[PDB]
């Protein structure tokens, strides 16, 4: 009971991310951006934290 | 229609300069913007 | 015939570097994403020149 939860992710100084943190949605959270804006980058950081 | 309005409002709004506050480490609240629970997390746009 | 050789593979590769750098004007810097523009490059290759 009580599932632990991933509640956010934060960037420093990659690139085009200064630093930035993100709240993690409990159920869904949804990027949303033109090709190259970098939603893949923000996946990669998850990932390889 | 409250969700494609918001949308759309951003769509246009980012597009207009930036917020100098996402330089300052210091991140933004949600800021409630009507009732049944509708949040946003931007800074103030400043620089143009 | 090596020196035969060496010459006509020169003159080949010229030709074609020629003809690529040519045809490579035929692109007007496309728009996706951050990419502004896209080219070929032809190059001998020093390792092969040598
Ligand atoms: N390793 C890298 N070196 C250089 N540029 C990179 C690198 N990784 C990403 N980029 C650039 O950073 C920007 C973000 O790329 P990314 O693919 O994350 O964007 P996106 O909008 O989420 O698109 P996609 O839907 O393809 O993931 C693009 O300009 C991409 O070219
Ligand atoms: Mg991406």
């Amino acid at each position: 009971i009580e599932r632990g939860k991933f509640r956010s992710l934060t960037l420093v100084n990659w690139n085009g991310f200064f630093a930035r943190t993100f709240d993690l949605d409990e159920l869904v959270t949804t990027l949303s951006g033109g090709n190259g804006a970098g939603k893949s980058t923000t996946m990669a950081a998850f990932v390889t934290a | 229609r409250h969700f494609d309005v918001a949308r759309i409002l951003v769509d246009q709004a980012v597009r207009l300069g930036v917020a100098e506050a996402d330089f300052s480490g210091l991140p933004a609240e949600w800021l409630a913007i009507n009732d049944y629970g509708a949040k946003v997390q931007a800074h103030v746009i400043d620089t143009y | 015939s090596s020196k035969s050789v060496a010459n006509i593979i020169r003159k080949t590769i010229q030709r074609e570097q020629n003809r690529i750098r040519m045809l490579n004007q035929g692109l007007q810097a496309v728009s996706f994403g951050q990419v502004r523009g896209v080219r070929l490059n032809v190059n001998v290759r020093e390792s092969h020149a040598i």
